[PDB]
């Protein structure tokens, strides 16, 4: 799930398989033949919910938009006094209300979340 | 393990409670004794010391004389019997049809577990004029009559349904009609052309009475 | 008047107040959701109850404001036209405008109009209107009003051709249903779909709701209303109720007579308890017999004071004989005896309950002549009130 | 922001270029018609012109 | 519920156990496939102890869920009833080992012994299979109502009681769940109701329905009228639809 | 989105209830304009094509559209923005070429097409003068526009050459905003709005009851003003 393996050789990505004669996990492109040591104890992995701590995209220039409502509150980083706040950009009915505060110097996030 | 024993020892019983509640609604001799029958005693009796639920549950139910007999003169007897097959099979049926015709039964019900076979229910209808009703215990769990929205059902004679539709001028076709696969007919044991009698509670009259023909 | 403008303002800012507490605690992921619904469905619930209690308290303190020489207030106090609501709205404050139920929707990214800034959960961005007609709307509460109206509009075009449609259907599917002479409902083909109309034989428009008294009140005052004994002490009859009084002491005919008589009433008890699962007393009935005794106590001048004339056992007499001959289907076999004797079941309850031996002798006391009057009306009424054979 | 007007413009265009079309089939049918004895232009321009304007009106 | 226990708020509490808990998809967060070659040893240091205390019989594929804190809320946390469950709609040879339900998080491992087919094994173990409940119910919803009872003294008095309303509709085995009350069950939808109760019963739940309808914004309407309708709808032994396959689909005369 | 726009009063009764709009006051639509200065304006400050890009590598880069129509990346949306925005005012691109630019979806969108509905706005820029945003607009502007409209009555001899809408437009006072771009931009309803930070808070003032209440403000950050 870190990476999608692709063959260095050619461009096509390796499958995983077992090298069980050295009891062994080989990644291989099985169209040109080509296998590494492939060293990974994870094959697959699926993931049922969405975690909180995405935020957003985060793109620089941030304050250039005027929609961005602006707050108050103060950066743990460089204690500013003026930053900007949207709330949790997944879309979903079981999101909560959180705010992601965006400090506009020192460009560092910090939530609201006082729980 | 221990508690899905007790789970299906515990449905046994109110399925053998509703089957004796419905036998006796039928019209046959039940005395009140047995049907609040404890479930103390019940697994005494009904089952062994191991603890498996053992279907010996069999029982010959008998027309009442004093007005069961009077009211309809060709009820015989009745025979109730428990499979212990979880899925019954098309052999152990024709066992079952059998052990009826043996000693002539008018009627018998039988009651499966889960699921039954179409090859049996095929050969259902068959034997005349003896009737086999099938029944599921997941059905037979709870009692339907008990309940609020369910009003009194009442089975009427040949002559009390001539008198009727001689006193309203009807014809056969011309009164509500009741499927055959209703709860309630199956409740009663229904057949083709029996009117049953209902019995309800209006808010603009104390009683209300309404016919249906089993069509 | 300018107190109650200071008074209503305050309420608004006391409920935006709230709002905007309820939304901190909210965006600090300390607020707890109702079983079943999201974090944002309560929320939004708990905004907009808060906006309707504000609203209505607003309007009831315009609407208590108001003189008693207001036009308006007398108006609705009239019936007329107007209600609370249109005061309301009117004078103190105009309601949150919603869609479907909800208040309004991001139309673009996270805002309603672009003149309000990205997420933005305030009552005055999402739909709420503080002013009233006579102050004027700002334009964002302008344009809310109008997509509320839209709506309306929409609905009531909807609505109008999807009843159209559904009642051209009921009325092409029962067009055939007729009462016959036998007092049967039944369709073109002659099928019984109703062996009596109305599981009671009685035309709809000669109904009056009427309180059933035997099933409403306590043990201790049923027995004291109802039941009268001779015989004992306690619950006696007063002597100069009647011209009769010091004298039927003693008897066994009027005894039984009366002991029957509670019987049958707490029966009749029993049987009202057990149809009526919730103890509602108040249902229509054909006949209303409390007019009848009324106007025959106005048109007879009962003194209230001297001593009745009746008898307890030409009482019990007239009331079986009122109760036989009430005739609705009128039959000789023993089905539509049975039939008639039982859809007469819950009048003749009303009539053992407004006409007991007790009730008689004391708060409704008639002579003999006024009570075969009153026997003779209900009869009379209750024969008129038949459903008439061949009603569509 | 996602929808357009169509106001008395490309509603115009539309049927012109299904007219135009019309127009150059038309002179094109007679043009095949013609080559085997000799070319003129204003006798299929004529009738044409006419059902453009029929079209148009 | 039942009447004895109608303020029990403790039996309250035990009933509500018939919603369908889906498995493994609202009480986990994240499922592994990790790879190990040895059947009782382990690559990382997790669960190394609990193999330790809990030791055709090599599994060279392994599952692991990473569970919720939320077992614990709500439903009971059970964490060995949850694999007992998994076991007993698998058995066969898939080998799982519980945890410790004390350990911090809540692992739940299993283990098949003889990739395409492990993604088919985890589709049917996380899709279609139940752990405890009624199925075809998503929410149970539980509220307090008021309901008038006569007194002692025989007099109507109003007794709050315990009331569960259910999204699903699922009454043929509802009925059947113990410390419930099956003479007092209602549901909105008359069509499941003849089917398990009679057509009487439809009959009177179609009354019910059209009278709330009707009396939604006030009105009144006599029972005459809705009684008579509700004859009609049902005159034969199932529903009859006002439309063009419902009465317009009896013996009655061609022209009309 | 349909402020502005269409009018929301303005509708007929029955089946057509909703589906029949009439175009509000101050309300225009485009007529259309060739893209291809546009392209060529882009590729001259600096606009990689389409061909010679890779995903990997440029991961901070902004996708252009013009008309719908992918074109390249850029690696600085602001400052084409910006020079855009000056070009347009400055009257060189057509003043109804919609442009909107995406900060969080890293787009830039350009629509030169037909059939838009775009409404005239005011124009908010930051004055160093006055330390606060203020409208570009002026009472010298608004002295002339009385002037052409007084002069034309009678037989001015061109005072201030007819000093008309078109100059407006030229000048960089007044631009033409359509419903997409209107997702990013920021409105004052009024002139009056665009107070000091302070506007004169947090301070105890008399006002008039009956007077209908306003919230107004809370914002600092106004790139438009609407004209009525
Ligand atoms: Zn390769
Ligand atoms: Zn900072």
């Amino acid at each position: 799930m870190t990476t999608f393996r692709f063959c260095r050789d050619c461009n096509n990505m390796l499958y995983p398989r077992e090298d069980k004669e050295n009891n062994r996990l080989l990644f291989e492109c099985r169209t040109c033949s080509y296998v590494e040591e492939a060293g990974s104890p994870l094959v697959y992995r699926h993931e049922l919910i969405t975690n909180i701590g995405e935020t957003a995209g985060v793109v620089q220039d941030i304050g250039s938009d005027p929609t961005l409502p602006r707050s108050d509150r103060e950066c743990p980083k460089c204690h500013s006094r003026e930053n900007v706040f949207f709330q949790s950009q997944q879309r979903r009915k079981d999101t909560s209300m959180v705010l992601f505060f965006v400090c506009l110097s020192c460009s560092h996030i910090f939530t609201s979340d006082q729980k | 393990m221990d508690q899905e024993n007790e789970r299906n020892i515990s449905r046994l019983w109110r399925a053998f409670r509703t089957v004796k509640e419905m036998v006796k609604d039928r019209g046959y001799f039940i005395t009140q004794e047995e049907v609040e029958l404890p479930l103390e005693d019940f697994k005494a009796k009904y089952c062994d010391s191991m603890g498996r639920p053992q279907r010996k549950m069999m029982s010959f139910q008998a027309n009442p004389t004093e007005e069961s007999i009077s009211k309809f003169p060709d009820m015989g007897s009745l025979w109730v019997e428990f499979c212990d097959e979880p899925s019954v099979g098309v052999k152990t049926m024709k066992t079952f049809v059998i052990h009826i015709q043996e000693k002539n039964f008018q009627t018998g019900i039988f009651v499966y577990q889960n699921n039954i076979t179409p090859s049996a229910m095929k050969l259902v209808p068959s034997i005349p004029p003896a009737t086999i009703e099938t029944f599921n215990e997941a059905a037979l769990v709870v009692n339907i009559t008990h309940h609020e929205l369910v009003p009194k059902h009442i089975r009427l004679s040949s002559d009390e349904k001539r008198e009727l539709l001689k006193r309203y001028r009807l014809k056969e076709s011309q009164l509500p009609r009741i499927q055959r696969a209703d709860p309630v007919a199956l409740y009663l044991g229904l057949k083709r052309g029996e009117v049953v009698k209902i019995i309800r509670k209006s808010e603009t009259s104390g009683r209300y009475a309404s016919y249906r023909i089993c069509m | 008047d300018g107190p109650t403008m200071r008074e209503i303002t305050e309420t608004i800012a006391e409920a935006k107040k709230k709002v905007l507490d309820v939304t901190k605690e909210a965006q600090a992921n300390l607020l707890t959701a109702k079983h079943g619904m999201t974090l944002r469905e309560s929320f939004e619930d708990n905004v907009v109850r808060f906006l309707n209690e504000a609203r209505d308290k607003a309007g009831r303190l315009a609407e208590v404001n108001l003189k008693d020489l207001n036009n308006v207030k007398q108006m609705v106090m009239a019936g007329s036209k107007g209600s609370f609501i249109n005061i309301a709205q009117m004078s103190a404050c105009v309601g949150q405008q919603s869609v479907e139920g909800k208040r309004i929707a991001f139309g673009f990214v996270d805002r309603t109009l672009p003149h309000f800034s990205k997420d933005d959960y305030s009552p005055e961005s999402k739909g709420f209107v503080e002013n009233s007609y006579l102050r004027g709307l700002t334009p964002q509460e302008f344009f809310f009003h109008a997509m509320g109206g839209r709506e309306g509009l929409i609905d009531t075009a909807v609505k109008t051709a999807e009843t159209g449609y559904i009642q051209r259907r009921l009325v092409k599917a029962l067009e055939d249903i007729m009462v016959h002479y036998d007092n049967t409902t039944r369709n073109s083909l002659g099928n019984v779909i109703q062996f009596i109309y109305g599981e009671d034989g009685m035309d709809a428009a000669h109904i009056e709701k009427q309180s059933l008294d035997t099933i409403g009140g306590s043990d201790a005052a049923f027995e004291k209303r109802y039941r009268v004994d001779l015989l004992n002490t306690d619950h006696t009859l007063d002597p100069s109720l009647l011209e009769s009084g010091s004298e039927i002491l003693g008897d066994l005919k009027l005894q039984v007579l009366l002991d029957e008589e509670y019987k049958q009433l707490v029966k009749d008890r029993k049987f009202l308890r057990e149809v009526f699962v919730d103890g509602e007393a108040n249902w229509p009935l054909p006949v209303n017999i409390r007019r009848i005794i009324q106007n025959a106590q106005q048109t007879f001048h009962i003194d209230h004071t001297k001593p009745s004339d009746l008898t307890i056992k030409d009482i019990v007499l007239g009331v079986k004989d009122l109760q036989e001959n009430l005739l609705v289907l009128r039959g000789k076999n023993e089905i539509i005896q049975n039939a008639q004797r039982d859809a007469v079941t819950l009048f003749c309850c009303l009539l053992r309950s407004r006409l007991a031996t007790r009730r008689v002798l004391q708060e409704y006391r008639l002579t003999k002549q006024a009570f075969d009057w009153v026997l003779s009306n209900i009869e009379a009424q209750f024969l008129r009130s038949v459903v008439h054979p061949g009603e569509m | 922001g996602k929808k357009r007007l169509d106001l008395a413009g490309p509603l115009l265009a539309q049927l012109f270029k299904t007219l135009f079309k019309k127009l150059t089939k038309d002179i094109f049918r007679y043009m095949q018609r013609t080559v085997e004895e000799a070319h003129d232009f204003n006798m299929k321009l004529a009738i044409n012109a006419k059902t453009i304007t029929s079209g148009l009106k | 519920l039942e009447p004895g226990h109608a303020a029990d708020q403790e039996q309250a509490k035990l009933i509500r156990s018939a919603i369908e808990h889906t498995t493994l998809k609202s009480v986990t967060i994240a499922s592994e496939i990790y790879y190990d070659p040895d059947p009782r040893s382990t690559v990382i240091p997790e669960d190394e102890e609990i193999i330790q205390l809990h030791f055709d019989q090599q599994s060279p594929w392994l599952l692991r869920l990473e569970l919720d804190r939320a077992a614990m809320n709500d439903k009971d946390l059970t964490m060995g009833q949850v694999g007992e469950r998994i076991k007993q709609t698998f058995k066969n040879d898939l080998f799982v080992i519980w945890s410790e339900d004390n350990d911090e998080k809540l692992i739940i491992r299993c283990r098949v012994v003889r990739d395409h087919m492990l993604k088919k094994i985890e589709n049917t173990m996380l899709e279609n299979i139940t752990l405890r409940g009624v199925e075809n119910i998503e929410r149970v919803v539980m509220m307090k109502y008021d309901r008038k009872v006569p007194s002692p003294t025989g007099e109507y008095v109003k007794e709050p009681e315990w009331v569960l309303e259910t999204d699903g509709v699922n009454l043929s085995e509802v009925m059947t769940v113990p410390g419930i009350d099956p003479t007092r069950i209602y549901t909105n939808s008359f069509i499941d109701i003849m089917e398990v109760l009679g057509i009487e019963a439809g009959r009177a739940a179609l009354y019910k329905e059209v009278y709330n309808v009707i009396a939604s914004d006030g009105s009144y309407v006599n029972y005459r009228h809705m009684a008579l309708l509700v004859d009609v709808m049902t005159t034969q032994g199932g529903l009859t639809s006002v439309t063009r396959h419902g009465f317009n689909r009896s013996n009655t005369g061609a022209l009309m | 989105t349909h402020w502005g726009l269409v009018c929301p009063a303005e509708t007929p009764e029955g089946q057509a209830c909703g589906l029949v709009k009439n175009l509000s006051l101050m309300s225009c639509i485009s007529v259309g304009t060739d893209p291809m200065p546009i392209i060529t304006f882009l590729s001259e400050w600096g606009m990689e094509p389409l061909e010679d890009y890779v995903p990997h590598q440029s991961p901070d880069a902004t996708r252009v559209f013009v008309n719908g129509v992918w074109h390249g990346v850029h690696r600085n949306p602001a400052r084409l923005m910006e020079t855009l925005r000056t070009l347009r005012r400055k009257g060189d691109i057509n003043p109804e070429v919609s442009m909107i630019r995406d900060i969080r979806e890293k787009e830039l969108k350009i629509f030169t097409d037909a059939g838009r509905v775009y409404r005239p706005l005011f124009i908010v820029e930051d004055d160093e003068s006055l330390g606060h945003k203020e409208l570009k607009v002026r009472k010298g502007h608004i002295a002339k526009l009385m002037a052409t409209e007084y002069q034309d009555i009678e037989g001015g001899f061109e005072d201030v050459e007819e000093y008309t809408w078109s100059s407006l437009l030229n000048e960089g006072l007044v631009e033409y905003i359509d419903a997409e771009e209107e997702e990013s931009i920021l409105i004052a309803m009024q002139p009056e709005d665009l107070e000091p930070a302070e506007a004169n808070e947090e301070n105890d003032l008399d006002v008039d009851p009956a007077k209908r209440i306003r919230v107004s403000h809370h914002a600092t950050t106004f790139t438009h003003c609407e004209i009525h």
